[PDB]
């Protein structure tokens, strides 16, 4: 059971963040601009089994954006996103939508403010106004603070198995390997573990 | 008259320890540490064995960043940003389906915590000898 | 073997291609990433359209096809004008000639919708640039060709409707402003054609798949067409009974009669407005006898989310709104139009009761709009009392999480510290709060009885929840202002008395910790009770002290905040002595301030003496003042003494990280309590400015020591971020106390030298990262209260903090965050405030200014890029302002040009349009110098041109050539008539900004009409 999900929206608004931050846990700190398009597999565990997202993360920038609406073909959901610090990538949310409709008409679509965890906030929350008439759930996000995180994939999940109850469970969790290596017998330890001690860890003022 | 007619793998464990964490795994191409996940870091005893385990689910996904036995064999070090981490090599952590081996890092919300995390971490070891 | 494709030298094997866009589409992993690579390369590859008619005929692959017309699509935006006669006419062909053949097959028009809108597009894309002036027949034969076939007279309102949003929806950032004029005025000379074709269709039309996309035409019509065209003719009826019974054209009607509910429309005509009320009522039947009655629950309705429901009740929120918000005064005055006025109330009720924020947010709106024009309007209230009865429950009920409450229920159900600001609830409570503080004044009576009861439910367990005391509480908060002091009186008391009754009754730390967190919102938000209830505003405060002693940390953290809260309101009432006391409360306060702070974490203890601060700043005696400032400080004061002692009897005491931690604590409490004090402060700040700014020193030279002995990686470490802490802290003293001191003298002549002495140095002499960038924060401060009194240390902080800092920004956009946005502010004010200071720079240095300046410019960083262009804004009115003399003359020789063509090239290069107003303002600037003659000197060298020629015609012959090689495809014509214009508006920031705009439109194509640019003129 796999779905596709196309996300768009201007440059440098977090779309690759949000996803690294969904495949492996991690905050990417850089910006290094998707070229055309990056597939990522993502399966969330459900009340009503695992579902699958094929994650279509396209190009924001016009001179990268390779094939542009050609990746919204027989897409079954979709991400637009925009940064709540830059007014013009919301001033864009129309045009994004537009060119996604015109290959999805009738697909559910979260519309999504990335950046809140940023104290001087640009776009209002009493601007954000563009989704009503255009049928699409509307969140808050923070990639960086993870603040609803979770929400555009479980909104979507419950609309695509057309199910408004289903949640997110408790991924079942094998026994693990009771026979291992001592670590400390494999050479390259003493070098593996110098380098990992003495790489600061990052964002030592988090409250984790 | 008749009535109106109507697995996590953690039932088989006990929770000795329960401590909110960031869990980090060090990248040894790019040479940084990427977050692997927050949330509660559980030592479970599995009552049948008395094998002590980490296991740790990130908020909200529930998905498990940590699943792997607290070896006798593994040691805990300082790292040099933190007062309050723990870093140490893992041979065999499930998380993400296969056996791999990682260096974590493991962050706390204090010193206190992470001095209690150590102190259970070496509890659980002498656990696991016998 | 998938490279193939990208070889043009060969035939494009068309079986290889379907299986490259197979593998991309339909594949997985590195063979579908492999396959995306060679697709964006086939498809960028420059003659790849000349392959698309091929891919056209002879693929058996949509995806291939759909392809083929992005290629085809990117060729008619961009370059469409360099392609000959025959290549324009053969391209229009094919893709007529494809959308026909499409459509006449049955099996195709069925399955490859897709294929056929991006046709469509592809076509539409045509006329933009061929039509009606190459095309004249188009609209007629589009007409003609309908009746040919159900299938072509469906897809031909897909054209129209892309048609339609190209030109009138999505025209202003894409065409220049003489070109959207002339489609504009294009489609408005031909809509009467269209729209009998339209109407034919909407009466007479069997298909519904033609239906619904003729109304879906309809909707986009809506947006421009003349209002006559949907009053004077039966088109409403249609909208409002027929469209609305059956359900697959239900939603798109719904949609046009929100669009209708808008139309431009005359106020003074009795006959349009009885056709207004009339669809209202057609639309509010059709939907109690086809949908659902009035008494429906929407909420549950909502929450089955059954097929299209949640869209459908959206679109019915969304039609009732916007209708009422512009039309209900038609339904208020005749009295057989009541009951549908009300019907259409109680649905909204009914839609304000689903769980969903955003369709919640939409109705509140609505509300609001409501409520404050029942406000206001004379003689409307007694219409809605009901339904403002009804929504009083439903918002009193549906209360969220105000700001100022840090305690919350977590997803394993403990009540725990708020993680994070949830600024979209935070926005929603306002607004809830608003529309509640207008309901209370319509009906006051009404607001207390359902809190009063509400809150007798919470006493006798009833409907005792956490919920339910949380929402009742933050809406009994949220009311402060709306009641007389006397029913505000008794309502208050009740309120306190009985929530205290619920926190002396309930077991627990969860249920004490709502309850008092509860408590502390209710009594934050009713100061003007406080301030006249001596004994009650005591209590409270006591209570606030007893919750600052609980193992909860939300309460203890809720505790302060409340505190701050109620003293910065009632600050007079502790400051005084009131009858039946001892002493001032303030007094009493500071003496157990050791005792009520014991279990609070520092940054607490910190928010406390922040709030004795306020107090104390009541005081206007200064002999009492200083005094009570001085008692207050005991503590840290004593800490701090004792701390110097040890710390000056030898440097190593420090290394102790338990007494940096002692320290930073110490100049936290003194950060605080400047914070609320400002200009109050001096005394104290002077009891430890000489020793403090010693310890700066002393800590200074161990960060030093420790880099140098254990390398950068030392500013890592615990012990060295504790240490710089300290200097950070004592930075943010001495920036808050000078952002607000009054005696300014003082400030020249005690605190500056010393601290730039202590500062200065220090930071110029240490490795990039170990600079704090605070420094540059405090010395913007300095710079902007005192700055115009001390012109050599402006000199001399430029010198300490100029190029080092430059050099550390300026290989790139993202190293050094904090110091790029400081450094910034820091020459912004000196060039504002204390020009002088770049006068006295070397000319080497002064083209670093120069250079730094631009390269702000081309940040995308806000925080930079503003700064950016109003330092080049201020500069070039500094040299303005110095007129005719050596400098300024040096000045625009050296410079002018290196400004323009800067300006032009973040105008231009489409990775800067945040910062399009103020760089127009700056090119628009530079520009109007050279009109008005204020640059005094040839800004051309001697044997370039006609001795005796005007700085205005060389301007002009510089832009043509720099346009002419940076962006070639251009013509002369355009480049000529673009300045030309460009020139002549310099005064007018409006036009000019449109004229750039049509600039952005034509360097993004080939073949630009040059008389756009006559648009304003
Ligand atoms: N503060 C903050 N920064 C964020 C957040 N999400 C992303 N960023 C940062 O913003 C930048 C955007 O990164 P990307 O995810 O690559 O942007 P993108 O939207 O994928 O851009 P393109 O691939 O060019 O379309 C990075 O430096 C991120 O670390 C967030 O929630 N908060
Ligand atoms: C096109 C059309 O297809 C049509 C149908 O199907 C029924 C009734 C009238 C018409 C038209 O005149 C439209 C041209
Ligand atoms: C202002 C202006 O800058 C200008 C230049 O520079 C050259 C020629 C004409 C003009 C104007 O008419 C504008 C008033
Ligand atoms: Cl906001
Ligand atoms: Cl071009
Ligand atoms: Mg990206
Ligand atoms: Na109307």
């Amino acid at each position: 059971v796999q779905f596709k999900l196309v996300l768009v929206g201007d440059g440098g608004t977090g779309k690759t963040t949000f996803v690294k931050r969904h495949l492996t846990g991690e905050f990417e700190k850089k910006y290094v601009a998707t070229l055309g398009v990056e597939v990522h597999p993502l399966v969330f565990h459900t009340n009503r089994g695992p579902i699958k997202f094929n994650v279509w993360d396209t190009a924001g920038q016009e001179k990268f954006g390779g094939l542009r609406d050609g990746y919204y073909i027989q897409a079954q959901c979709a991400i637009i996103m925009f940064d709540v610090t830059s007014r013009v990538t919301y001033k864009n949310v129309p045009n994004w939508h537009r060119d996604l409709v015109r290959v999805c008409e009738n697909i559910p679509i979260v519309l999504c403010g990335n950046k809140v965890d940023i104290k001087d906030r640009k776009v209002k929350a009493k601007s954000i106004v563009f989704h009503r008439k255009k049928n699409l759930q509307y969140y808050d996000i923070s990639a960086k603070s993870n603040y609803n995180f979770e929400k555009p994939f479980l909104w979507l999940a419950r609309k695509l198995i057309g199910d408004p109850n289903l949640e997110f469970v408790a991924m079942p969790a094998l026994a693990p390997p009771e026979v291992v290596d001592d670590p400390a017998l494999a050479a390259q330890y003493e070098h593996d573990l110098e380098v990992a001690q003495t790489t600061a860890l990052p964002d030592e003022d988090d409250d984790l | 008259f008749e009535p109106v007619v109507h697995k996590t793998m953690e039932e088989d464990e006990e929770v000795l320890y329960k401590v909110r964490a960031k869990l980090f795994r060090f990248d040894a191409d790019a040479k940084e540490w990427k977050e692997r996940g927050t949330g509660d870091c559980k030592f479970l005893k599995n009552k049948k064995t008395n094998k002590v385990r980490i296991l740790m689910r990130r908020d909200k996904t529930l998905k498990i960043c940590a699943n792997h036995i607290i070896a006798p064999e593994y040691t805990l070090k300082p790292n040099v940003g933190s007062d309050r981490s723990w870093v140490y090599a893992c041979t065999a952590d499930i998380a993400e389906g296969e056996a791999e081996a990682f260096t974590f890092a493991i962050r706390f919300g204090s010193k206190e915590n992470a001095d209690k995390f150590k102190e259970e971490f070496e509890k659980a070891q002498e656990i696991n000898k016998k | 073997s998938m490279e193939g494709i990208l070889d043009f030298s060969n035939d494009l094997d068309i079986a290889l291609l379907d299986q490259v866009v197979s593998t991309f589409y339909q594949g997985s992993g590195v063979q579908q990433k492999q396959a995306q690579e060679i697709l964006t390369k086939f498809q960028d590859n420059p003659d790849a359209w000349q392959k698309a008619d091929q891919i056209l005929q002879f693929s058996t692959n949509p995806q291939s096809k759909f392809i083929a017309l992005s290629i085809l699509d990117k060729l008619i935006t961009r370059k469409w004008k360099l392609l000959p006669n025959d290549h324009r006419i053969g391209i229009r062909n094919f893709v007529v000639g494809m959308i026909i053949s499409m459509c006449q097959d049955d099996e195709v028009f069925k399955t490859q919708k897709n294929l056929i809108n991006k046709s469509d597009l592809t076509l539409v894309q045509i006329l933009k640039q061929e039509w009606p002036q190459n095309w004249p027949e188009f609209i007629p034969e589009l007409i003609g060709s309908s009746s040919s076939s159900v299938n072509v007279c469906e897809n031909n309102m897909i054209v129209l409707k892309l048609l339609s949003e190209e030109v009138f929806d999505f025209s202003a950032e894409q065409m220049t402003q003489a070109k959207a004029l002339h489609l504009k005025n294009s489609m408005s000379k031909e809509f009467e054609q269209i729209f009998k074709l339209c109407f034919q269709v909407l009466e007479q039309g069997s298909s519904s798949s033609l239906i619904v996309a003729t109304l879906e035409s309809l909707l986009r019509y809506l947006h421009w067409i003349p209002y006559r065209y949907i009053y004077e003719t039966n088109i409403l009826e249609l909208l409002s009974t027929k469209f609305m019974t059956s359900p697959d054209t239900r939603a798109i009607t719904l949609k046009c009669l929100t669009e209708v509910s808008n139309l431009k429309i005359p106020q003074d005509n009795d006959l349009i407005k009885r056709q207004t009320v009339l669809f209202f009522q057609n639309t509010l039947q059709q939907i109690a006898t086809s949908v659902m009655p009035v008494t429906a629950d929407l909420k549950a309705t909502y929450a089955n989310a059954n097929g299209n429901d949640q869209s459908f009740l959206q679109d019915l929120a969304m039609f009732l709104t916007t209708y009422l918000a512009r039309n209900r005064a038609l339904l208020e005055s005749d009295e057989s139009l009541r009951e549908l006025l009300l019907n259409a109330h109680q649905y909204l009720i009914q839609l304000s009761k689903i769980e969903e924020r955003e369709l919640f947010k939409t109705t509140l709106d609505y509300w609001h709009n409501l409520v404050a024009d029942l406000f206001y309007e004379p003689l409307k209230k007694h219409i809605y009392e009901e339904i403002c009865s009804q929504l009083r429950l439903v918002i009193i009920e549906n209360m969220v999480r105000p700001e100022e409450v840090l305690v919350v229920e977590n997803d394993e159900g403990e009540i725990v510290r708020e993680f994070v600001k949830e600024s979209d609830t935070i926005q929603l409570y306002k607004s809830e709060r608003e529309v509640l503080v207008y309901l209370t004044h319509l009906n006051v009576i009404d607001t207390e009885e359902i809190m009063i009861s509400k809150l007798a439910r919470q006493i006798d367990g009833s409907e005792w929840s956490w919920h339910n005391i949380n929402t009742l509480s933050w809406a009994i908060g949220s009311i402060s202002g709306t009641m007389s002091e006397d029913t505000e009186k008794r309502f208050v008391v009740t309120v306190i008395k009985d929530l205290l009754g619920l926190c002396e009754q309930k077991r627990g730390k969860d249920n004490k910790a709502v309850v008092a967190s509860d408590i502390m919102y209710v009594v934050g938000q009713y100061p003007r009770f406080l301030k006249a209830h001596w004994n009650f505003l005591r209590t409270v405060i006591l209570k606030l002290f007893e919750f600052m002693h609980e193992t909860h940390e939300g309460v203890q953290d809720m505790a302060c905040d409340t505190f701050i809260k109620i003293v910065q309101k009632c600050k007079y009432h502790f400051v005084i002595q009131q009858p039946r006391e001892s002493e001032p409360f303030i007094q009493t306060i500071i003496r157990d301030i050791q005792k009520t702070t014991a279990d609070l974490q520092p940054q607490q203890v910190h928010t406390f003496y922040k709030a004795c601060g306020i107090i104390i700043s009541e005081e206007r005696s200064v002999a009492e003042r200083n005094r009570l400032l001085s008692d207050l400080m005991q503590l840290p004061n004593m800490a701090w003494d004792t701390i110097v002692e040890q710390s000056t009897a030898n440097p190593t005491l420090l290394l102790d990280s338990e007494t940096v931690k002692i320290i930073a604590n110490i100049i936290k409490t003194n950060v605080a309590v400047c914070t609320s004090m400002g200009a109050d402060f001096y005394p104290q700040l002077g009891h430890i400015y000489y020793n403090m700014l010693q310890l700066y020193r002393a800590v200074s030279s161990m960060i030093s020591a420790q880099v140098a002995a254990e390398g950068l990686i030392a500013t890592k470490t615990p012990k060295v971020r504790g240490l710089r802490t300290i200097k950070k802290e004592i930075l943010k003293l001495v920036e808050t106390y000078i952002s607000k001191a009054r005696n300014l003298d003082d400030v020249v002549k005690v605190l500056v030298e010393p601290l730039l002495n202590a500062v200065l140095e220090d930071y110029m002499n240490n490795v990039p990262d170990a600079r704090d960038a605070e420094v540059l924060n405090c010395m913007t401060t300095v710079v902007e209260k005192v700055g115009h009194m001390i012109p050599q240390g402006v000199i001399l902080i430029l010198q300490s903090v100029f190029e080092c800092t430059l050099d550390m920004i300026n290989k790139d956009f993202t190293e050094y965050p904090e110091h790029r946005v400081e450094f910034y502010k820091l020459l912004k004010v000196i060039n504002e405030k204390s020009f002088a200071a770049f006068l006295e720079l070397p000319p080497a240095a002064f083209k670093l200014f120069v250079d730094a300046i631009c390269w702000a410019f081309k940040h995308n960083n806000r925080d930079v890029e503003v700064n950016g262009l109003q330092i080049a804004l201020d500069l070039v009115k500094n040299i303005e302002r110095m007129g005719n003399v050596p400098f300024a003359n040096e000045f625009h020789k050296n410079y002018f040009f290196i400004f323009v063509s800067e300006t032009f090239f973040v105008l231009t290069d489409s990775d800067h349009k945040s910062g399009f107003s103020k760089q127009a303002l700056l090119l628009m600037k530079l520009i109007s110098l050279v009109y008005d003659n204020k640059i005094s000197v040839p800004l051309y060298q001697e044997a370039e041109v006609p001795q005796g020629t005007s700085n205005q015609v060389y301007l002009s012959q510089y832009l043509a050539n720099m346009l002419s090689n940076a962006f070639p495809h251009l013509t002369s014509e355009q480049i000529a008539s673009f300045l030309s214009a460009l020139t002549k508006q310099c005064k007018d920031l409006v036009v000019f900004k449109g004229t750039l705009r049509d600039f952005l439109v034509q360097i993004k194509e080939v073949g630009g009409d040059p008389t756009d640019y006559l648009f304003a003129e």
